[PDB]
């Protein structure tokens, strides 16, 4: 805390000497922070331990330079590829292109990016490999798959806690709490499951009282850290429900509708990198991986957040607030807003934006130091939704076997098939199947509202497990109405910026960003950040350094149409797997 | 699929809202075959038309 | 026709070296047989076919593989695309609901008459009776529902970080009871290692149809740093011919030959018109096995 007068004394009373004092220390943080932004990434290949125990092994390093191109993408709750090309006479090339005819060596590698000293890590799985000929110069293309892919292959049972081909039941497994908590917990069931299940499992996984600490967690390549069921300030309450559904399918919705962000990281014990708040976070070996679920975004909280605003007076604090049934959010302004600035606002050497108090507004002018590819709005389309099917609390099979058999029955007893006098008690149960208190029907008042006279009526929405909407009502209705929303997109290409993404702004974190187009230069659009793309290409022809690209929030409509198929082909997968095994056998 | 109120976004009367798990993760290993047997026997006991069938069976008809 | 004669007695060629030639391997199959690993013939007395002494003949014999594409800095051929890439899940997950246990037929007669017995026994009119199966209807789609099979090899082969377990869909949705070892090997044709490789053959001395078929066993190599020695090899499942007679631009007829398949490397167009393909089907399969209502 060097005071004006103490510094204007050690400068001697000279003003001029004390304010180029004070703009030299001025200067060289600004030289730090673009030193930061333009430090070199670091690429290492790790592989599973030829004997194989725990822990990654080193493979090697490659070279910025001596890449070829790359190009690694961060996604918000989506996996992404990473592609890095590479000489054939590369050593670590070579390595690659002898792993598959190595009988010593296992056939998966690792690799690990790592950006501002590891301070933002892609690390990921390999996908495969190519040799490429581009006009006889051969070269290694090489594919990984993110770590969010782990989620894929990771499926939850309807009782994750038993053996699979004696015993599920119930049908589905269905858990209820506080949002994080809940996907959290779900993960780690399965985690537990697919490492063994070798241990009773506690009423809370995450209160760490609950586990012996005689209990060895080192042959785990997954973890999940979250706080207990009690301590966890997750506002919004979630119910997931799965039958053989995979992980990230089953958290999907619930992730969209209370916008938190998945967080996996890496831990590299190599580096001096140590995990803490999960079981068995101190024995962790090397390269395994830690999951978390975070609000980036801070929408549901009490105090709100920033959801619009305008480049001459900053951002404006809303609140959500929900109408009859929970079903609909409105957004309710902070006329006198007195938040308090986060603690790690006034520490040195903080870059980061904390959920709380967005700061990040990316501005577009005659003088950017950005591009703007293109922002996309577009209005609310389907003022409601209808959801259900089959209501089995009114016909279940068991249903409508023991208890018409039994009124039938009684009805027989009494006479009524001999003479039609005696009065029956629900004997005609199985030919309404399906039709009593089948469907849920929501019209979003907010929504027809905002859109007006002329408008679409109506949409039916299938959940991604088929047999829970009569588990959880709202929840149905919520992921329904998650669909046909109003949509803004905007990309950004940061070329030669002060902004350091993963630093200054991370993925499911809320930042504004202007367009200079007639109309809307006050306006600043405020989303959650989606994206980020860090691409480089070090060929002679076309040279790229490394460069990122930011895409802020999401839009199905302005989603390119290969992409749209794609989607859409694995949400009728899932759900042709769900009615699949959903089926009642005949 | 959020609930923004708390457990009251739960159906009680569901099929299975019985079976829903909020913080009692012990019990998952409790549904084996004899725990869900008796359970359902139960259930299938206290059924009120095969009841009123006995009823009607075993006093009326048989005096 | 068995083209590649992999599940043969005398095994076929598996992997080869150009200084070495081929390497005779034979399938051994693991409790269950499900898994199939490679056991190579360390004294490799195989006799040649007797279509190999005959005058004129060119083609290629199951149990005897011949065929390498060699590629180096003279190479006939012009290689376009080497790509290979790992095992993915672990542990197949196939299954449903088994009809075995709760068939509707069964949850009808087999339940009334259990119900029926409890009754005149008095069940309803004090629970003193012990009941014999009268809560099936409860239990469908949870009794032996399920088949879950860890491929011990796949782990073996790809380590301590993995990806875990798949969910597995059959051609027809109710016929892994029938045959679980069939259904569990259909799950396991999925996340395979694969290893694909496109050959040109320009003025080759290869000629395809007559040296080689579809489906039959040959070996390619790549010439890049730290694999020349190795020989890829691969039962040849594509080759086209094409030729263009236009004053612009013209090829001769010219063939192309893909050997070995891979999900990974396929075009997505091509990936998403399989999977429209598998769905479609699969949805005509579940509508027909809806049951009435």
């Amino acid at each position: 805390a060097n005071n004006w007068t103490d510094i204007l004394a050690a400068s001697d009373g000279d003003e001029w000497a004390a304010f180029k004092t004070i703009e030299a220390q001025a200067d060289e943080v600004r030289a730090g922070h673009q030193a930061l932004r333009r430090a070199k990434p670091l690429i290492r290949l790790w592989m599973n331990n030829p004997d194989g125990s725990e822990g990654l092994v080193y493979v090697g390093r490659v070279d910025y330079d001596d890449t070829i191109r790359g190009s690694f993408p961060f996604k918000n709750n989506t996996p992404s590829q990473g592609v890095l090309e590479l000489r054939d006479d590369n050593y670590l090339a070579v390595w690659l292109k002898q792993l598959p005819n190595n009988p010593e060596l296992k056939k998966n590698v690792v690799i690990t990016v790592d950006f501002y000293g590891g301070k933002k890590r892609w690390s990921g799985l390999l996908d495969k490999w190519t040799i490429k000929s581009k006009e006889h110069v051969k070269y290694l293309e090489v594919t990984f798959n993110d770590d969010l892919t782990m989620l894929q292959y990771l499926l939850c049972p309807p009782n994750p806690a038993l053996p699979i081909p004696v015993l599920q039941f119930p049908r589905i497994f269905g858990i209820a709490g506080p949002a994080k908590w809940a996907i959290s917990t779900l993960i780690f069931i399965n985690l537990f499951r697919v490492q063994g299940n070798l241990w009773t499992l506690p009423d809370d996984p995450f209160n760490l009282e609950s586990w012996d600490d005689i209990l060895d967690w080192s042959d785990w390549q997954c973890f999940v850290k979250s706080n207990s069921f009690l301590l966890d300030d997750s506002s919004v309450w979630t119910f997931l429900s799965s039958r053989m559904n995979p992980v990230d399918s089953i958290i999907a919705d619930a992730l969209d509708d209370a916008q938190l962000t998945i967080t996996y990281r890496r831990v590299l014990t190599d580096d001096g990198e140590t995990a803490e708040g999960f079981p068995g976070a101190h024995g962790i070996k090397n390269g395994a991986l830690v999951f978390e679920i975070v609000d980036n975004s801070n929408a549901t909280a009490l105090e709100g957040t920033f959801f619009s605003g305008t480049i001459v007076d900053g951002f404006a604090r809303s609140v959500l607030l929900y109408g009859g049934g929970f079903v609909e959010d409105t957004l309710s302004v902070v006329s006198d807003d007195q938040t308090l600035q986060p603690d790690e606002y006034y520490q040195s050497g903080w870059l980061a934006t904390m959920a709380k108090m967005p700061w990040l507004v990316v501005r577009d002018n005659e003088w950017t130091p950005i591009e703007s590819s293109d922002l996309s709005w577009g209005p609310a389309k389907n003022v409601s939704v209808i959801v259900g099917g089959d209501n089995p609390a009114a016909d279940a099979i068991a249903k409508l076997i023991i208890e018409t058999t039994g009124n039938l029955l009684g009805y027989f007893l009494l006479g009524g098939f001999s003479s039609a006098g005696t009065i029956a008690a629900d004997i005609i149960m199985p030919f309404l199947v399906g039709t009593i208190a089948a469907w849920l029907q929501w019209k979003n008042t907010g929504r027809a509202t905002e859109l007006g006279w002329v408008h679409y009526w109506e949409l039916y929405q299938q959940g991604a497990e088929t047999n829970s909407w009569s588990l959880a009502a709202l929840a149905a209705l919520r992921g329904g109405f998650l669909v046909g929303r109003s949509e803004t997109v905007h990309l950004m290409a940061l070329h030669d910026s002060w902004i350091i993404p993963g630093l200054h702004i991370d993925i499911g974190q809320r930042m504004g960003s202007t367009v200079n187009s007639k109309g809307v230069e006050n306006i600043v659009w405020v989303n959650q950040l989606e994206e980020m793309t860090a691409a480089w290409d070090n060929s002679a022809g076309q040279t790229m350094p490394l460069s990122w690209v930011l895409k802020a929030g999401k839009s199905d409509r302005a989603m390119s149409i290969g992409e749209r198929v794609a989607r859409l082909a694995k949400k009728m997968s899932e759900a042709l797997n769900n009615v699949g095994v959903h089926i009642v056998q005949s | 699929m959020t609930m923004p109120n708390g457990s009251g976004g739960l159906d009680p009367g569901a099929w299975l809202s019985h079976w829903v798990n909020q913080a009692d993760l012990s019990s998952l290993a409790g549904r084996t075959e004899d725990e869900v047997r008796a359970y359902f026997e139960n259930l299938v006991q206290a059924d009120s038309g095969w009841g009123d069938a006995s009823n009607t069976f075993f006093n009326l008809i048989l005096g």
